[PDB]
C-alpha cells in the first residue's frame, strides 16, 4: 500500500544506510 | 506506470530521508511500479558492500524477504528488445552532443521499451534519452 | 558451452583480424554459443556510432539480418537471477582486492548463471569472478 | 557452421571496423 513508509521503516530499524 | 531508479528506492533507507520523496512513493499504486533488473543488481551490490556486518545481514534479509517481494512479477530484464532501444538512445545522444552513461542508458531503454516514466533524482541523462521522467524531490 | 564477449565476436570484423581467433570461432558448434543481451547492446551501439554513413548502413543490415539470427533463441537476458549472481561476484571481488567493472560483471554473472565459459581477450575480471574463461588469442 | 569465417566475410566486404 504505502511503499515509501514501508522502506523508511526498514531504514530506521537498521540505523540508515547509503545505497 | 513508473520505473524506480536506484537513487529513489534507496532514499527512504537513509538516516534522514527526504520526506517529500517518501510521501511521493506512498501515493503510488504498487502494481504500477516497476524495477529494472539492473537496479536490483545495484541494490544487492550496495548491501553486500556494507562495512557493518550486522547491518548488512539485517538489510540483506529485508531486501530479499520484504522489499523485493513487493515487486514480484515486475522486475524487468535487460533483454534483446531493450538492447535495440539502448543502442538507439545512446547513439542518438552521442551524435547530438548529449551525455548518457551506460548504467543510465540501461534504465532508460527499459523504461522506453515498457512505456514507463523513470523516477530519479538525476534527470539529465533521461531527458537526453527522450524518455519521460519524474524527480520526486520536486512537486 | 560458450558466452562470447564483445571483443571476440568483433575481432573478425576488423581490417586484419587475428587468424587464430577466426579459426577458433570456426571450430565451435553454433548451437553451443551464446550472446548476452549486454553484448548485443554494445555491438549495436558500436555500429550506430560509426563515422562512415555507408559503412554503418551496410553493417547495420548485416548485424541485424545476418549475424544476430545465428543466435536466435540464444541471446541471454540480464534478469533477476543474474542480478543476484552479479552482486555476489562483484562484492566478493571487492572484499578480496580484486577488480571487476560493471560491464564485465554483467557478462560474468550471465555466464555463471548459465554454466558457460566466457570467451574474451581480457580474462582479468572474469578470473576474479570465479567464472570459466577462454582467451582465443591463445591455443 | 563456420562462425568466424561468416564474420570475417562481413568485415571484408565493408572494409573492416572497430567494435
Ligand atoms: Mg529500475
Ligand atoms: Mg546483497
Ligand atoms: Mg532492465
Ligand atoms: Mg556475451
Ligand atoms: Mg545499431
Ligand atoms: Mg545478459
Amino acid at each position: 500500500v504505502r511503499l515509501g513508509s514501508m522502506l523508511a521503516s526498514i531504514g530506521q530499524e537498521i540505523g540508515g544506510v547509503e545505497l | 506506470m513508473i520505473l524506480l531508479d536506484t537513487n529513489v528506492i534507496s532514499e527512504p533507507l537513509r538516516p534522514q530521508p527526504n520526506e517529500r520523496v517518501v510521501a511521493w512513493l506512498d501515493s503510488l499504486i504498487l502494481e504500477d511500479v516497476y524495477l529494472s533488473a539492473i537496479t536490483v543488481a545495484e541494490l544487492r551490490l550496495g548491501v553486500a558492500l556494507l562495512l557493518n556486518g550486522k547491518k548488512k545481514n539485517v538489510l540483506h534479509e529485508r531486501l530479499e524477504q520484504s522489499i523485493l517481494p513487493l515487486f514480484a512479477g515486475r522486475i524487468l530484464p535487460f533483454d534483446e528488445p531493450v538492447a535495440a532501444i539502448y543502442a538507439q538512445i545512446r547513439s542518438y545522444a552521442k551524435t547530438h552532443g548529449k551525455e548518457i552513461a551506460a548504467a543510465d542508458g540501461y534504465i532508460a531503454a527499459t523504461a522506453k521499451q515498457h512505456s514507463l516514466t523513470v523516477a530519479t533524482r538525476d534527470t539529465g541523462s533521461f531527458f537526453a534519452a527522450d524518455v519521460a521522467v519524474f524527480n520526486p524531490w520536486h512537486l
